[PDB]
């Protein structure tokens, strides 16, 4: 099979900027390369076929170039509706194969996350089990790390995390981390700490509480 | 009956190009000068590397009588890869079918082949080009992803074509689905707006197409011929198509609804291998605003007086009725192996009598296969069974037969004289010919003889000489005429009277004219259109009883009226003609009294 | 009865009715029955009345028993007649037919060689010898030939890629020869093992659409007398062997072939049909014309799926029959023998020549005088039996030209030559006696007891002037 | 106006099979190939194969040769794909896409999610999240142990939308868990009541959880 590789998996851009996405095939594909846009909701649209030909209904901003093994999609004058993921696809030989994808996200000023930690609800404890939830909201850029320290010791066993799509109004991301235990284990220790490390501050932002205390 | 055969416009094309294989009229929307469209499917073109790509020509009407190719496509074969053509335009028969509606011209190449993008193939999907003034687009509805004989790879789309009243295209492709055939209809607006040269199989919205069916229907050739007309009274033209191999070679004609391609009505031939459905046409011939179906079976064999089968061809005429039924009649050819019915051309109202007319061709009839075209006039009952005119091809060929009449087109008044005109193609001699319709003069004639009863013993008249009197009576002949279209307001008629016409070679004529003393009187007359009855009286008498012993057989007064056609000519050079359906003779009779 | 409208000239009198006569002189309305004219006073010498008559020129008796000399065979009697028909008159000819016991037989085996006939080739490897051994019990002069057909080798009936042109089965893969129209391979011969050899050497071909091009081959096999080898004075059996529909007429229009078949022989140096890509397939009408003209009997040996179609074709084609062929031609020998035995047990009359405008009625007398039927065919007869036919002939109007006509049994060359000559003129017509005293001093001519007036003179004796 | 309308989300146990449909409109369905593409959650695009609708002929990526079978109903302009022998690796969104030609696929369906799981329909447990004993305040919900997707979550029946962050669901011991945060002005809570509204249609569940301390 033909292997397709889009070297950069993510890139950030501002409105109006020119964006270039590169795609390399493992063999000559004789210009049978197409480009697709996938929006957050899963919608998929064809933009460019046969290297440089524009699909009907597609705005002129999109154009494509290349030959042999190297190909590129170019977005000039980026629009808000252009924030999506872009895939290349060779159609020279079966099976058709796609590149790994390149995500285009809006550029923003760096913003520190607003962190909030939550102890298990009373309802959950009666059922058995305890979940500690930590929310990190409205931060840029997307990269961030969360560490759970009950008593100065990382757990990293029952933790589950979820991330939001980039927000449309403000190009920020958000993060939910949930440490889940048994009610027994929860009631054995006293302090509970949600630790966040972000590019914007050298010192990890820390939010914590003590179970006993109130 | 009013077509001018003395001085038809004669057009020619390159030898061997089949110039005249297809013909149509071209009338732009700006009321510009009209032209003739002529297909030459074997003509060589300037397209790089293309042999006998074929061309469609536009021909001036009488300004120069010249034909110039239309540049639908100047390019050669696109390449899929180096030394790997995407398509093959040589011997593609471009111009095998040509149709025009206002500004739009549709021309097709039923033998255009293409490669497909997966394997190196050579599949005759056919292609068409649609020209609308500046913009020209390719229309290849059968060049799809449904490949090979199973699909549309051998469809030969454009084998037959027509335009609907509402700017839809009707296209026939007789090869689809193992030669079941197919009908495809697209809106012209979709064909132009969705055209993209980078996409070989265009997705047209609101496309109507017949669907693949069971293998039993294979090799039927649906789409061999098409015509359009309304047959469920909703104002939307419906699709009529010949299916000449269907029903185990009896032939069928399918009618489909023009809104959704649902089956509406079927016709079935009566004889094996008659090629019923070779040609089809739709036109209202009986003046009830209901389109009627015409179907040609050029190989139909009739039984003769001696009991021998003879191939003369047959045409069936089906009048549409409000109930939805059809009233069918058959018309047989006149000459063996002439293939009467190969082409059927609605003429419009050729004689402007209120009923549409049709022309039926016998391309291999006449002397030395020169070809014959028959003109049939409509009437309220249906089509008149007897042809009122016979056009004879004038040119002979040295290889393929002249085929005068193989294609025809009428129903266009190209000289604006008020009568539709006719184009006849003759591709085996590379000729196309326009025949102009002459104005038609209708005459009302009257003849009165009083007293009707004659008594030999009633001598109240005196001859110019001594004579001593004779029995006399009065004869009063009247004539009145009018016309439609470009005509003068003054016409010279030759009128002849003959007394006692019943009596033949060697028999006594009992009545004579007073002055002439002979039984014949001739009078030249001058009459103007729209005018009043212009009459003239003269006097006649009987011989003495001594000279004839026949007082029983009646005395018939006969009147003829002819017209001098040359004197009534117009700027066109086009003489009018007398309406052949009113008889140009009238007769009354007197009687001898008995005692 | 014959005194009606017209009837004022001898020639005019004869035209209205077959049984009308014309009187001469007296001792208007001289047109009446010969008996009525005698009753009115007309003498027997004066009465004028031509009558239809038959003259027998050649009536050699029908030959009885096996004949050692091909020249003493007589299967139709009489052999030549002159039929003088009064305008409107009708005459009945008796025609007698008897098949001789030893009559030569030509059989041209014409075979579909498309890809579904591969098995068929394997099972007929010894058809030649098996067949001529059986036919030797029935005739001492059996000859057989071979020919093959597939399809017009042009788009859209074949694939036109280089690979498929070179081998239309390359896609399978399987060895097939290039598609071809018609190969005439073995002219008629008594050498049955030669037939075996050529069959054993045949390879199949292929094409892409079901209906085949065998009608082209039928036309060439019927018309190419010298190259096929048909001999006079023998049966001509053309056995068409196929498991498919047949292209006809303007089917070739799909391929851009739009020049009608011309009915001529077009075998080239390779003995292949050279107009395959040039001329339309024949129409049934064209095939009928040439099969009748070359006296070729067509036997459709076709599979179950095709029988009904080819039966309907055979209804239209004089002398044609249909046999039901197995998917591998396993029974082709039995089909041929059956069709041959049917032909030898039947006699069907055929009438050729200038027949248009004539009224013909046929009555057949079979099994000696016992059975009468209003057909032109006697059936279920033993070879040597005699079939008799009443052939009634009538000319409706008078004409000038004689008609040359032939009556013959379907399938046989023995012909009855018939000359139909009109007789619409009276004897007196040729004795004008112009300027006779009887028409007012030479104002006319005295033809048949009446005055034919000169121009400008009207009257029974031309006695008034205008 | 081409539109490919795909059928709804599929659920099945391992070893079972599912069949999904893709109805076409706006073009002549039988004249164009239909392609099928598989996207695993948090993964790329994978080409399965195509079908020629009018002839039934198909070609597949070698991977899916035994996994998928494509079919088509030309009278209803609908293509079908059946996935047989299901495993967790077959859990993904499956797209249909018409063939443009030129080695490209021009119009895509919205996708049909396929989830391969032994779990049985389980109702959610909704837990209120209040802070611990200051201009704005963040409250939250936790919806734990429900199956299958989807759940819908709103705050005060949708009155609060700005300042709400609802995260995608995550798998947790074969069941889905979900959380949502809402942020309001410190002066406006607890003085006014903020309520988590959670609905799990597959369970006929409708819970409202107010947050008090
Ligand atoms: C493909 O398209 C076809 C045409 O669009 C469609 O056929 C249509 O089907 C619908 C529903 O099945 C019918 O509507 C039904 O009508 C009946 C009663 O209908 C009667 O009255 C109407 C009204 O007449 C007015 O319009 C006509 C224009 O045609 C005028 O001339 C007339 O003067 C009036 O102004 C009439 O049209 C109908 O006539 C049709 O049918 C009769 C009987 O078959 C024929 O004599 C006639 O030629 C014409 O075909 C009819 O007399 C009502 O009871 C229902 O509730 C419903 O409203 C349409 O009438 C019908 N149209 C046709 C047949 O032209 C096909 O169904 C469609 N196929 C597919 C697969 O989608
Ligand atoms: C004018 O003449 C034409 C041609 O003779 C007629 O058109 C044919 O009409 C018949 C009758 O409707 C059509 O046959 C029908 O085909 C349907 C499609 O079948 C699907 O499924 C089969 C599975 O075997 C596939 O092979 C096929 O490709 C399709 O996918 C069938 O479903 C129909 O079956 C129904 O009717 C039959 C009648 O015997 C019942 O037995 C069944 O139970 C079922 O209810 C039917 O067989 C045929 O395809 C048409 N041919 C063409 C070329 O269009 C017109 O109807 C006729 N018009 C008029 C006005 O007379
Ligand atoms: C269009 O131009 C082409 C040439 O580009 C013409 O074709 C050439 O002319 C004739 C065909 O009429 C061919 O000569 C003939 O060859 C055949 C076989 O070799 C032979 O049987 C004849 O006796 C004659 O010599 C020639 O090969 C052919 N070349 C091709 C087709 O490549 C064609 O005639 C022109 N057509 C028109 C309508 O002008
Ligand atoms: C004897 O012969 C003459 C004919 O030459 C008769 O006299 C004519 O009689 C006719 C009547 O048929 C007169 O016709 C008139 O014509 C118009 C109407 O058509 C009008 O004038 C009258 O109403 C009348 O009908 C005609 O004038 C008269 N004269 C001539 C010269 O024809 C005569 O009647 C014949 N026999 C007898 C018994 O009178
Ligand atoms: O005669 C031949 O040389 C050749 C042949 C015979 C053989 F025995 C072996 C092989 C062949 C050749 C060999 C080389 C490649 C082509 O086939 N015939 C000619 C016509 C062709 O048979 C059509 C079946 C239609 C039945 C159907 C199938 C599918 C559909 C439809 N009809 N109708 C609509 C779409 C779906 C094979
Ligand atoms: C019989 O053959 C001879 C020459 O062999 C030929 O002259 C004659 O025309 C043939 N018979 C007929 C009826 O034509
Ligand atoms: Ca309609
Ligand atoms: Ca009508
Ligand atoms: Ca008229
Ligand atoms: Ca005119
Ligand atoms: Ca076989
Ligand atoms: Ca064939
Ligand atoms: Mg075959």
């Amino acid at each position: 099979d033909i292997q397709m590789t889009q070297t950069t998996s993510s890139l950030s851009a501002s409105l109006g900027d020119r964006v270039i996405i590169s795609c390399r095939a493992s063999q000559d594909i004789s210009n049978y390369l197409s480009w697709y846009q996938q929006k957050p909701d899963g919608t998929v649209k064809l933009l460019i076929f046969y290297t440089s030909k524009l699909h009907s209904g597609v705005p002129s901003r999109f154009s494509g170039s290349g030959s042999g093994t190297d190909y590129s999609l170019t977005i000039s004058n980026l629009d808000q509706e252009d924030i999506a993921t872009y895939f290349c696809q060779q159609g020279n030989t079966f099976p058709y194969t796609f590149g790994g994808g390149t995500k285009v996200e809006m550029r923003r000023a760096d913003a520190a996350p607003t962190v909030s930690i939550f102890p298990p609800s009373s309802e959950q404890l009666t059922s058995g089990g305890a979940s500690v939830v930590c929310f990190l909201n409205n931060f840029y850029p997307k990269d961030i790390n969360v560490k759970w320290k009950i008593d100065g010791s990382e757990r990293q066993n029952g933790v589950l995390n979820s991330w939001t799509d980039q927000d449309s109004k403000d190009s920020t991301y958000s993060f939910s981390s949930t440490l889940t235990l048994t009610k027994d284990e929860y009631e054995r220790h006293n302090s509970y700490t949600c630790e966040a490390t972000h590019k914007t501050s050298t010192s990890p932002i820390v939010k914590s509480f003590n179970r006993n205390e109130c | 009956f009013n077509l001018d055969v003395d001085s038809p416009a004669e057009y020619s094309g390159p030898e061997g190009s089949y110039f005249g294989f297809a013909v149509d009229f071209f009338v732009p929307s700006a009321s510009s000068r009209m032209f003739l469209l002529v297909g030459a499917p074997k003509a060589n073109t300037t397209q790089p590397g293309i042999v006998e790509g074929g061309q469609v020509l536009k021909c001036d009407w009488s300004s120069t009588r010249r034909c110039q190719p239309i540049e639908f496509d100047a390019t050669g074969n696109r390449d899929y890869a180096k030394d790997d053509p995407l398509e093959f335009k040589s011997h593609q028969w471009f111009g095998a079918s040509v149709r025009s509606k206002q500004d739009k011209i549709l021309a097709c190449a039923p033998l255009y082949h293409w490669r497909t993008e997966m394997k190196q193939e050579r599949e005759p999907v056919g292609t068409c080009f649609l020209q609308d003034g500046t913009k020209t687009v390719e229309y290849a509805p059968c060049r799809s992803q449904d490949i090979d004989a199973d699909g549309q790879g051998f469809c030969q789309g454009g084998f037959s074509i027509d335009f609907t009243k509402a700017d839809r295209v009707l296209l026939g492709g007789p090869g689809s689905f193992y030669w079941q055939g197919q009908l495809i209809s697209d809106q012209v607006a979709e064909i132009v707006s969705k055209y993209d040269p980078n996409v070989y199989s265009i997705k047209y919205n609101n496309q109507l197409a017949t669907r693949t069916a069971q293998a039993i229907f294979d090799d039927s050739y649906l789409g061999y011929s098409v015509a359009v007309g309304d047959f469920n009274g909703d104002g939307i033209d419906d699709f009529v198509s010949g299916v000449p191999r269907a029903a185990r070679t009896l032939g069928m004609v399918y009618i489909y609804d023009g809104k959704n391609m649902s089956s509406l009505y079927n016709f079935t031939g009566e004889q094996m291998a008659a090629y019923f459905g070779f040609s089809v046409a739709a036109t209202d011939i009986n003046g009830d605003d209901y389109a009627d179906v015409f179907i040609g079976a050029p190989l139909f064999m009739d039984r003769g007086s001696d009991g021998k089968l003879q191939e003369v061809g047959q045409v069936s005429v089906s009048l549409q009725r409000a109930s939805g039924d059809f009233q069918t009649t058959k018309l047989n050819g006149f000459e063996v192996f002439a293939r009467f019915g190969s082409a059927i051309a609605p003429l419009g109202d050729l004689d402007q009598d209120g009923f549409n007319d049709i022309a039926i061709a016998a391309p291999y009839g006449g002397e030395d296969k020169k070809g014959i075209v028959y003109i049939f006039n409509g009437r309220s009952t249906g089509l008149n069974a007897v042809p009122s005119q016979i056009l004879e091809g004038q040119w002979a060929a040295r290889s393929c037969p002249p085929s005068f009449g193989y294609s025809m087109k009428g129903a266009t008044d190209i000289d604006k004289n008020g009568y539709p005109d006719l184009i006849v193609g003759a591709f085996g001699v590379d000729r196309a010919i326009l025949y102009r319709a002459r104005p038609v003069i209708t005459v009302n004639a009257g003849l009165e003889v009083y007293p009707s009863i004659l008594n030999q013993d009633n001598k109240t008249c005196s001859l110019p000489g001594t004579a001593l009197k004779v029995s006399c009576f009065n004869v009063r002949f009247c004539l009145k005429a009018d016309g439609k279209g470009v005509l003068p307001r003054k016409l010279n008629f030759q009128v002849e009277l003959l007394l006692d016409k019943l009596k033949q070679k060697g028999a006594i004529r009992r009545a004579l004219f007073l002055y002439s003393r002979s039984p014949s009187h001739s009078k030249n007359m001058t009459i103007s259109r729209g005018g009043l009855m212009q009459c003239e009286e003269l006097i006649a008498y009987l011989r003495d009883e001594s000279e004839f012993r026949d007082k029983l057989t009646p005395i018939t007064i006969f009147m003829e009226y002819r017209l001098d056609y040359r004197t009534a000519a117009d700027t066109t050079g086009l003489q009018p003609i007398l309406n052949q359906f009113t008889p140009a003779n009238i007769s009354r009779q007197a009687h001898i009294l008995l005692d | 009865g014959c005194a009606l409208g017209g009837a004022e000239t001898c020639e005019d009198c004869l035209l209205i009715g077959p049984q009308c006569a014309w009187c001469a002189q007296e001792n208007g309305e001289r047109c009446d029955t010969p008996a009525n004219l005698l009753a009115k006073g007309c003498q027997l010498n004066f009465i004028e009345n031509p009558v239809s008559q038959v003259e027998i020129l050649k009536n050699k008796p029908l030959s009885v028993g096996r004949q050692k000399n091909s020249s003493d065979i007589v299967q139709i009697a009489p052999q030549s007649l002159i039929l003088k028909l009064r305008p409107g008159g009708a005459q009945t000819l008796q025609v007698h037919v008897r098949q001789t016991e030893d009559y030569p037989v030509d059989l041209y085996y014409l075979m579909d060689l498309s890809a579904s006939m591969d098995d068929d080739l394997n099972t007929i490897k010894e058809l030649g010898s098996r067949l001529s051994k059986e036919m030797s019990k029935l005739t001492s002069n059996f000859r057989l030939g071979f020919g093959s057909f597939v399809e017009k080798p042009v788009s859209p009936f074949v694939k036109t890629t280089p690979e498929e042109i070179a081998n239309p089965c390359s896609s399978i893969p399987y060895f097939c020869l290039p598609t071809f129209g018609f190969k005439h391979i073995l002219p008629l011969t008594n050498d049955a093992e030669r037939f075996n050899e050529i069959v054993k050497n045949q390879k199949i071909s292929a094409n892409i659409d079901t209906p085949e091009g065998g009608f082209d081959a039928i036309m060439q096999a019927a018309v190419c007398k010298e190259k096929i080898g048909w001999r006079n004075d023998s049966l001509h059996l053309l056995v068409f062997v196929s498991d498919a529909d047949s292209h006809f007429g303007m089917d070739s229009k799909l391929a851009g072939i739009v020049c009608p078949n011309d009915g001529l022989c077009h075998l080239d140096s390779k003995n292949e049909y050279s107009m395959s890509t040039v001329l339309e397939y024949p129409t049934i009408g064209q095939l009928i014309d040439k099969l009748v003209q070359n006296n070729v009997l067509l036997i459709f040996a076709v599979t179950q799926e095709q029988v009904h179609l080819y039966e309907n074709y055979a209804k239209l084609i004089p002398g044609a029959t249909v046999g039901l062929l197995q998917k591998d031609s396993g029974n082709i020998l039995q089909l041929i023998i059956s069709a041959y035995e049917e032909l030898r047990s039947e006699v069907e009359l055929e009438v050729l020549g200038d027949t248009e405008g004539l009224n013909l009625s046929f009555t057949a007398i079979c099994n000696n005088g016992t059975l009468f039927q209003h057909q032109k065919k006697c059936s279920h007869m033993k070879v040597g039996d005699t079939a008799s036919f009443s052939v009634t002939v009538n000319i409706p109007h008078c004409e000038r030209r004689s008609r040359h006509i032939i009556i013959k049994p379907v399938g046989l060359g023995d012909a009855l030559e018939l000359l139909v000559s009109p007789e619409c003129n009276c004897d007196c017509q040729k004795e004008v006696e112009v300027n006779s005293s009887k028409c007012h001093h030479g104002n006319g001519s005295f033809q048949c007891g009446v005055c034919a007036c000169h121009p400008g003179h009207m009257g029974p004796r031309c006695e008034s002037g205008h | 106006q081409v539109q490919l309308q795909q059928s709804g989300a599929e659920l099945a146990e391992p070893g079972a099979s599912v069949k999904m449909s893709c109805k076409a409109s706006g073009y002549t369905f039988s004249s164009f190939w239909m392609h099928w593409v598989k996207q695993r959650p948090g993964q790329g695009l994978e080409w399965i194969g195509y079908i020629n609708p009018n002839s039934g002929y198909t070609e597949c990526n070698e991977i899916f040769r035994d996994k998928a079978t494509m079919t088509a109903d030309t009278s209803s302009s609908t293509a079908y794909m059946q996935l047989s022998g299901l495993t967790s690796e077959d859990s993904a969104v499956y797209y249909c896409a018409s063939f443009l030609g030129r080695g490209a696929m021009d119009y895509w369906g919205q996708g049909t999610s396929v989830t391969v799981s032994s779990a049985k329909t389980t109702a959610p447990s909704v837990y209120p999240l209040a802070p611990v004993c200051g201009s704005s305040v963040t409250l939250g919900c936790l919806v734990k142990g429900y199956f299958p997707e989807p759940v819908t979550l709103t705050w005060n029946s949708g009155s609060l939308s700005a300042g709400v962050h609802t995260f995608p669901a995550v798998l947790q011991s074969s069941l889905y868990t979900l959380s949502s945060s809402v942020t309001v002005v410190a002066s406006t809570w607890p003085s006014q009541s903020i309520t988590c509204n959670v609905a799990h249609p597959a369970s006929s569940t409708k819970v409202d959880k107010k947050i008090e301390p």
